[PDB]
C-alpha cells in the first residue's frame, strides 16, 4: 500500500515535469505496480527506430528491487532476447530505498547509449562488436529498423 | 617526577623524568630496559603522536599520567 | 554391602598417614610402615568374616589404590610421584649395608611386603628410575647387604612386571659380576708384569644401562700412568674393539703420607689424589698454579680445596680462617700443613617481551641487510640480544615463521634459508 | 607448550567489547568509529595501530566510510519523528525500522549494513541499529551474525566441528598443534580433521579428497565449483556475466570466474582472460591397509565392552581384579597404536623411493605385525586359569609395541628436520 | 712421600663408534636389535667406517646389496666381539 | 529424526526435520538458523543435486545422515 502511495506520487511527478526521452507512460490505474513506456534513444544505430519497455514493481517496494522487463526486441550486445538486463543501479545488492525511478531510467537509457562489451550476456556478438565495431553500426542498423516502433 | 608507559601487551614501565628532558632521552631510557632503538618507538599522548625533538615538560604533563607507547617494526 | 565397604576403607586408611604428617614426608619408614598396618588390618577383616568374596577384596583393593595414590603426603609436597619415590627410598634404606646385620627370614619377609605396596602403586616407571639411581649407587660403591638379596628383588620385579620392565637392573648387575671375574684375570696376567707400586682393582660397566655422564676433564697424575696403560692395553687385547672412557669423578684409594712424623695412612677420592700428589715436590703452589698441572674445572677445585681445608692438612696464609665460608681468588696462597696430627690412624678424609625482542631484531637487521643467510642472521640475532638474554635456536625459528606468517618477511623463492624484506 | 582456551557465544561476544576498550584507550575515539575501524582490519590491533599513527586520518577514515515529507514513505511528521547518521541525511524511524529489519532477516547482511539514501556509502554502527528496531527476536538474530561475522574473520578463532559443539577455541598463534575443546572432541587447529601425528595437513587434504570408498561428494564439487580466491568458500556458478561477485558476509570481492583473477584489470580495456598399471596397485596397498585400520578404529566401543566382559567374567573365577586391570591398560596401547599407523601409512604413500624409505616402510610393517600379534593374543588367550605366562605375553608384547611406535613417530619428525623425504 | 697404595677406578664400556642409532632399527647401538628383542647380538663395521647391529646389516644385504647410509658398496671389514 | 548441515564455515549444524518435507522448507530452516538467504544455496547429497521438486523420503534421505552446502552465485 506504501508502494501504491509512493508511486502515484512519483508518477505524478514524472507526467508534470515532462521529459524528452521518456513518452508514453502507460500504467494501469487499478494495479499501478506495473509500467509499460517506451524510450527513444539518439545515439546510431539505435536512433532509428522507437520500442518499449516495462516495469515490474513488487509487492514489497520501495523496500526490494523494481526489477525491470524489456520487451520490444534490439540488438545490444548487453541484452537478452527474453529482455533482461543487468543495470548495477537496481541489482539487490545495492538497491537503496531512496532512489527515484526515474534515476533507474537515466542509468537505463546510459546503458542504452554506451555498449558494455565486457560485461555481456550475448558473448560472441560482444566479441565482434568489441572486434569490428564499423559493420555493426550496420547490421544492429536493419535489425533495428525491421524490429523498432514508430517514434 | 614519575611518570609511566604502557605497552601494547600489557607491561607496565617506570620512568622518572625532569622537566626538560626530551623526547628522545625518554625514547633511550625505555631502550635502557627495553632495547629498542628509537626509530622504532612510538610515543602516544592525548591521541597525538609526540613528536621526535620534542620536550617532556611541554605537553604539559604530570606525573601519574601513562604515555602510551606502541612499537612500530618499520620506524623509519 | 560391597559399595559402602570401600568408603570405609579409603576413608579409614587416608587420615591413618595424616597423623604422622610431615614427619613421614621426611622419613619413608614410617609412611610405609602406616600403609601396610591399614593394609593388613582390613585383609584380615575381610579374610575371615566376609568369607573371601570377589566383591569385597575388589572394594579393598580399589580403596588401597586410592589412598596410596593420592593423600596427605602427596599433597604436602605436591606431587603424585611422591609415594613411589618412598617407596623405592624405603627398598634403598632396607638393603643398604648397616651396622646391624640383616636376618635372611626377616629380610625375605619385608622384601616381601614391599611388594605388595609396590603392586598397588599406578605409575611404576617413577618407581623404575629411582631403584635404578639407588642400585647403581650402591652397586658401585661397594656398599650392600646381601647379593642373594639383591637378585631376590630383581627376580620379583620381574615376575611382578615383566621382561622388558627389569632388563637394565640385569644387565647393571650381571655387569658387577663379570667385572668381579675379570679382575681375577688381570690378577693372574699380571703375574708377569710387576705393577709398580699399588693393589690396582677396576669395576668395567656398560654404556647405556647405568645412569652416569662421561667425565669431569681430568689430567692424569704420572703416579698411576702405568696401571692406567697397562690395563688398557690387556683390555683392548681380550675384546675386539671397545673404548674405555674412564670417570675418576667417582674412584677411591689410599695413600700413605710417609712425609710427616708418625706415618698415618689416609683414604681419599682421585681429585685428593692430584692435588696432594702435587706437593711432593714444593709446598707453595696456589690455585692457578693447581689448575696449571691438574687440568680440574675451578667450581669442583675450589670445592675440594674446601673440604680439604677443612681437615688440618692444608692450611691458608691465616691461621684461624672460618674456611668453610671464606672463598679464595686464584691469586691465593695454600701452603702444606707440616705439624698436622690425629689422634688415630686410618683418617677417613672424604664427604612474550622475549619474543618481541627477537623479533624487532629480525626486523632491524633485515632492514639493514634485506638479504642475508639464516645462519648468519641467527649469530646477528644473538649478538644483538646477548646482553639480554640467548634466545634457543628454536625459539628464534619459531618467531622467524610467525614473521613471516604475519608478512614482515618471506623465504626467497627457490631457496629453503633465504629471507627478503617484505615490501 | 600450546596455549590455548576455549569460550562460548556470550564470552565471545564480550571480548570483542574488551578489545574496544583495550585500543580506545591510546585511539582515543568513541567505541562505534573504534569498532568500525577494526572490523576494517580483520581484528588485529597493532596493524591499526601503524595504519592510523603512520600518518594522514582523512584518507584512513574515506578508506572506512566512518568520516518536509519522509523521501521514502513521502508522508509529512513531526521535527521528532527524524533522524540520521551523522553523513546528513534524514529519514524517519517506520522507514528505518523496516529497511534495517528486512535487510538483517531476508539478507543476512548483519554488520555491512549502509545509510539508505542514493549514493552513500557511510555505514551504520551498532548502537543506532540498537536504538532503531523494537523486536527482541530481530536483535537476537542481527547479536548472531555480528558474532559468526567476528569468529570468521579473526585468525585466531574457530568453532570446533562437532555437530553441536558452540565453543571457540581462541588461541594466540596457530601451527597446526592439537587442542580439546571440552565437548570431548580434539581437532588440529589449522585445518580441522582429527589430530593427525605424523603427517603434514595438505597431504592430508589431497588424501582424503580422494579418500575412494566414503563418499563422492568431493567428485562433484572438484567437477562444478571453484573457489573464492579471497575468502576460499565453494562457489558453484549459474549466471552469464563472468563478472562474479563474492556475495559472502563480507568478501565482497568481485573477480572473472575462469582467470580466478582481479577484475579491476581484467577485462577493463583490453585484457581478454580466454594411473596405467602400477599406479593403482600402490594405491590399492595402502587405500587397503587404510581402510582395514579405519574399520577397527571404528568398532573401538565393541573392543573395550568385550574385553570388559571377559574381564569380568574370568574375575569370578577365583582371579582378582589387578590382572584384569593389565588387560585394560593392553588394549589402550593397541588402540593408540593403531591410531598412529593409519596416518603413517598415509605418509608412506607420497613418498618417493629412496635407501631412506625402505627403512621406514621395513620398520612400519614390523610394528603392524606386533600389532597383529597383541590383538590375537587378547581375544583369544585370555581363556582361562594360565594368568601367570598370559601376562607377561601381554605385557611384553604392548611395551614393545609402544617403544616401537614412538620410534616411527620420531624417525617421521627428524626426516623434517633434516630435508631427507623426497616425493 | 710416596702417599700411593691402593686404586679402584670405575670406567664404562661401550662400542667404539662415532653415532649411535644403526640407521636400521633406529634401537640405540648398545640395546638390542629388533629381532633379538622380541624374545649373542654383536656389532658389524663397514669398510666405509659404518656400523650397525649384525643381524640388521643382514638382512639388509640379503636382500639388497648396498650400504643404507651411502648408496655405494658394502663389505665386511671388521666384527665386533 | 535429525539431519546434519556442513556449512560453509566448517560447524555442522542438525536440523530437525520429518521425512514429508520439501527442500524449500529445509531451505527455510537453514535460512533461519544460519543466516544464507534460501535461493543462493545449494544442497549436495550422495554427490547427486538435490532440486526443489521432490522430497527427502524421494530422495532416500536417511536418519542422522550429512548434506553439504554450497553458494550459488549467478549474474
Ligand atoms: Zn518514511
Ligand atoms: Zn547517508
Ligand atoms: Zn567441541
Ligand atoms: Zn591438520
Ligand atoms: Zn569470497
Ligand atoms: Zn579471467
Ligand atoms: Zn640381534
Ligand atoms: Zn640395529
Ligand atoms: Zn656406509
Amino acid at each position: 500500500m506504501a508502494a501504491s502511495r509512493r508511486l502515484m506520487k512519483e508518477l505524478e511527478e514524472i507526467r508534470k515535469a515532462g521529459m524528452k526521452n521518456f513518452r508514453n507512460i502507460q500504467v494501469d490505474e487499478a494495479n499501478l505496480l506495473t509500467w509499460q513506456g517506451l524510450i527513444v534513444p539518439d545515439n546510431p544505430p539505435y536512433d532509428k527506430g522507437a520500442f518499449r519497455i516495462e516495469i515490474n514493481f513488487p509487492a514489497e517496494y520501495p523496500f526490494k528491487p523494481p526489477k525491470i522487463t524489456f520487451k520490444t526486441k534490439i540488438y545490444h550486445p548487453n541484452i537478452d532476447e527474453k529482455g533482461q538486463v543487468c543495470l548495477p543501479v537496481i541489482s539487490a545488492e545495492n538497491w537503496k530505498p531512496a532512489t527515484k525511478t526515474d534515476q533507474v531510467i537515466q542509468s537505463l537509457i546510459a546503458l542504452v547509449n554506451d555498449p558494455q562489451p565486457e560485461h555481456p550476456l550475448r558473448a560472441d556478438l560482444a566479441e565482434e562488436y568489441s572486434k569490428d565495431r564499423k559493420k555493426f553500426a550496420k547490421n544492429a542498423e536493419e535489425f533495428t529498423k525491421k524490429y523498432g516502433e514508430k517514434r | 617526577m614519575l611518570i609511566k608507559v604502557k605497552t601494547l601487551t600489557g607491561k607496565e614501565i617506570e620512568i622518572d623524568i625532569e622537566p626538560t628532558d626530551k623526547v628522545e632521552r625518554i625514547k633511550e631510557r625505555v631502550e635502557e630496559k627495553e632495547g629498542i632503538p628509537p626509530q622504532q618507538q612510538r610515543l602516544i599522548y592525548s591521541g597525538k603522536q609526540m613528536n621526535d625533538e620534542k620536550t617532556a615538560a611541554d605537553y604539559k604533563i604530570l606525573g601519574g599520567s601513562v604515555l602510551h607507547l606502541v612499537l612500530a617494526l618499520r620506524g623509519g | 554391602l560391597k559399595k559402602l565397604l570401600e568408603t570405609h576403607i579409603h576413608n579409614q586408611g587416608l587420615a591413618a598417614i595424616e597423623k604422622c604428617g610431615e614427619a613421614a614426608l621426611n622419613d619413608p619408614k614410617m609412611y610405609v610402615q602406616t600403609v601396610l598396618d591399614v593394609h593388613k588390618k582390613y585383609n584380615a577383616l575381610v579374610m575371615s568374616a566376609f568369607n573371601n568374596d570377589a566383591g569385597f577384596v575388589a572394594a579393598l583393593d580399589k580403596a588401597c589404590g586410592r589412598f596410596i595414590n593420592n593423600n596427605a603426603v602427596t599433597k604436602m609436597a605436591q606431587s603424585s610421584s611422591k609415594s613411589p619415590e618412598l617407596l623405592a627410598r624405603y627398598c634403598d634404606s632396607l638393603l643398604k649395608k648397616s651396622s646391624k646385620n640383616p636376618e635372611e627370614a626377616e629380610l625375605e619377609d619385608t622384601l616381601n611386603q614391599v611388594m605388595v605396596v609396590f603392586k598397588y602403586i599406578e605409575d611404576k616407571d617413577v618407581f623404575q628410575k629411582f631403584y635404578a639411581k639407588m642400585l647403581a649407587k650402591r652397586l658401585v660403591h661397594q656398599n650392600s647387604a646381601s647379593d642373594d638379596a639383591e637378585a631376590s628383588m630383581i627376580s620379583k620385579l620381574k615376575q611382578a612386571c615383566g621382561f622388558e620392565y627389569t632388563s637394565k637392573l640385569q644387565r647393571m648387575f650381571q655387569d658387577i659380576g663379570v667385572s668381579k671375574d675379570l679382575n681375577e684375570q688381570f690378577k693372574k696376567h699380571l703375574t708377569n708384569s710387576e705393577p709398580l707400586d699399588l693393589d690396582f682393582s677396576i669395576q668395567v660397566l656398560s654404556s647405556g644401562s647405568w645412569p652416569f655422564q662421561q667425565s669431569c676433564t681430568f689430567a692424569l697424575p704420572s703416579e698411576l700412568e702405568r696401571s692406567y696403560q697397562r690395563f688398557t692395553a690387556f683390555y683392548a687385547s681380550r675384546h675386539s674393539g671397545r673404548k674405555l672412557t674412564w670417570l675418576y669423578q667417582l674412584s677411591k684409594g689410599e695413600l700413605v703420607t710417609n712425609c710427616f712424623k708418625n706415618r698415618y695412612t689416609l683414604q681419599a677420592s682421585t681429585f685428593q689424589m692430584a692435588i696432594l700428589l702435587q706437593y711432593n715436590t714444593e709446598d707453595a703452589y696456589t690455585v692457578q698454579q693447581l689448575t696449571d698441572s691438574t687440568q680440574i674445572k675451578m667450581d669442583i677445585l675450589a670445592q675440594v680445596l674446601q673440604i680439604l681445608l677443612k681437615s688440618k692438612l692444608l692450611v691458608l696464609e691465616d691461621e684461624n680462617a672460618n674456611v668453610d665460608e671464606v672463598e679464595l681468588k686464584p691469586d691465593t696462597l695454600i701452603k702444606l700443613y707440616l705439624g698436622y696430627k690425629n689422634k688415630k690412624l686410618r683418617v677417613n678424609i672424604n664427604v612474550e617481551d622475549r619474543k618481541l625482542l627477537i623479533q624487532a631484531a629480525i626486523v632491524r637487521i633485515m632492514k639493514m641487510r634485506k638479504v642475508l643467510k639464516h645462519q648468519q642472521l641467527l649469530g646477528e640475532v644473538l649478538t644483538q640480544l646477548s646482553s639480554r638474554f640467548k634466545p634457543r635456536v628454536p625459539v628464534i625459528k619459531k618467531c622467524i615463521d610467525i614473521l613471516i606468517e604475519k608478512e614482515y618477511l618471506e623465504r626467497v623463492d627457490g631457496e629453503k634459508d633465504t629471507y627478503s624484506y617484505l615490501a | 607448550d600450546y596455549r590455548y582456551e576455549v569460550l562460548t557465544a556470550e564470552q565471545i561476544l564480550q571480548h570483542m567489547v574488551e578489545c574496544i576498550r583495550e585500543v580506545n584507550e591510546v585511539i582515543q575515539n568513541p567505541a562505534t568509529i573504534t569498532r568500525i575501524l577494526l572490523s576494517h582490519f580483520n581484528w588485529d590491533k597493532e596493524k591499526l595501530m601503524e595504519r592510523y599513527f603512520d600518518g594522514n586520518l582523512e584518507k584512513l577514515f574515506a578508506e572506512c566510510h566512518v568520516i518536509m515529507p519522509c523521501q521514502i514513505c513521502y508522508l509529512n511528521y513531526p521535527n521528532s519523528y527524524f533522524t540520521g547518521l551523522e553523513c546528513g541525511h534524514k529519514f524517519c524511524m517506520q522507514c528505518w525500522s523496516e529497511y534495517l529489519t528486512t535487510k538483517i532477516m531476508e539478507e543476512g547482511m548483519g554488520q555491512t549494513i549502509s545509510c539508505p539514501a542514493h549514493g552513500c556509502d557511510i555505514l551504520v554502527d551498532d548502537n543506532t541499529v540498537m536504538r532503531l528496531i523494537t523486536d527482541s527476536k530481530v536483535k537476537l538474530k542481527y547479536q548472531h551474525l555480528i558474532t559468526n561475522s567476528f569468529v570468521e574473520c579473526n585468525r585466531l578463532l574457530k568453532w570446533c566441528p562437532a555437530p553441536d559443539c558452540h565453543h571457540v577455541v581462541k588461541v594466540q598463534y596457530p601451527d597446526a598443534k592439537p587442542v580439546r575443546c571440552k565437548c570431548g572432541r580434539q581437532f588440529c587447529f589449522n585445518c580441522g580433521e582429527n589430530w593427525h601425528d605424523p603427517v603434514k595437513c595438505k597431504w592430508l587434504k589431497k588424501w582424503i579428497k580422494k579418500c575412494d570408498d566414503d563418499s563422492e561428494t568431493s567428485n562433484w564439487i572438484a567437477a562444478n565449483t571453484k573457489e573464492c580466491p579471497k575468502c576460499h568458500v565453494t562457489i558453484e556458478k549459474d549466471g552469464g556475466c563472468n563478472h562474479m561477485v563474492c556475495r559472502n558476509q563480507n568478501c565482497k570481492a568481485e573477480f572473472c570466474w575462469v582467470c580466478l583473477g582481479p577484475w579491476e584489470p581484467h577485462g577493463s580495456a583490453w585484457y581478454n582472460c580466454n594411473r596405467s598399471r602400477a599406479a593403482l596397485q600402490r594405491y590399492l596397498f595402502y587405500c587397503n591397509r587404510y581402510m582395514n585400520h579405519m574399520q577397527s578404529l571404528r568398532f573401538e566401543h565393541k573392543l573395550y565392552a568385550q574385553v570388559k566382559q571377559k574381564m569380568e567374567e574370568m574375575q569370578q573365577h577365583n582371579m582378582s581384579w589387578i590382572e584384569v586391570q593389565f588387560l585394560k591398560k593392553a588394549v589402550d596401547v593397541l588402540c593408540q597404536c593403531r591410531a598412529t599407523l593409519m596416518y603413517t601409512y598415509v605418509f608412506a604413500f607420497y613418498l618417493k623411493k629412496n635407501n631412506q624409505s625402505i627403512i621406514f616402510e621395513n620398520n612400519q610393517a614390523d610394528l603392524e605385525n606386533a600389532t597383529e600379534v597383541l590383538s590375537g593374543y587378547l581375544e583369544r588367550d585370555i581363556s582361562q586359569d594360565s594368568l601367570q605366562d598370559i601376562k607377561q605375553k601381554v605385557q611384553d608384547k604392548y611395551r614393545y609395541c609402544e617403544s616401537r611406535r614412538r620410534v616411527l613417530l620420531q624417525h617421521v619428525h627428524e626426516g623434517y628436520e633434516k630435508d631427507l623425504w623426497e616425493y | 712421600r710416596f702417599e700411593v697404595k691402593k686404586w679402584n677406578a670405575v670406567a664404562l664400556w661401550a662400542w667404539d663408534i662415532v653415532v649411535d642409532n644403526c640407521a636400521i632399527c633406529r634401537n640405540h647401538i648398545m640395546d638390542l636389535c629388533i629381532e633379538c628383542q622380541a624374545n649373542e647380538c654383536t656389532v658389524a663395521w663397514g669398510v666405509c667406517n659404518h656400523a650397525f647391529h649384525f643381524h640388521c646389516i643382514s638382512r639388509w644385504l640379503k636382500t639388497r646389496q648396498v650400504c643404507p647410509l651411502d648408496n655405494r658398496e658394502w663389505e665386511f671389514q671388521k666384527y665386533g666381539h | 529424526m535429525q539431519i546434519f548441515v556442513k556449512t560453509l564455515t566448517g560447524k555442522t549444524i542438525t536440523l530437525e526435520v520429518e521425512p514429508s518435507d520439501t527442500i524449500e522448507n529445509v531451505k527455510a530452516k537453514i535460512q533461519d538458523k544460519e543466516g544464507i538467504p534460501p535461493d543462493q544455496q545449494r544442497l549436495i547429497f550422495a554427490g547427486k543435486q538435490l532440486e526443489d521438486g521432490r522430497t527427502l523420503s524421494d530422495y532416500n534421505i536417511q536418519k542422522e545422515s550429512t548434506l553439504h552446502l554450497v553458494l550459488r552465485l549467478r549474474g
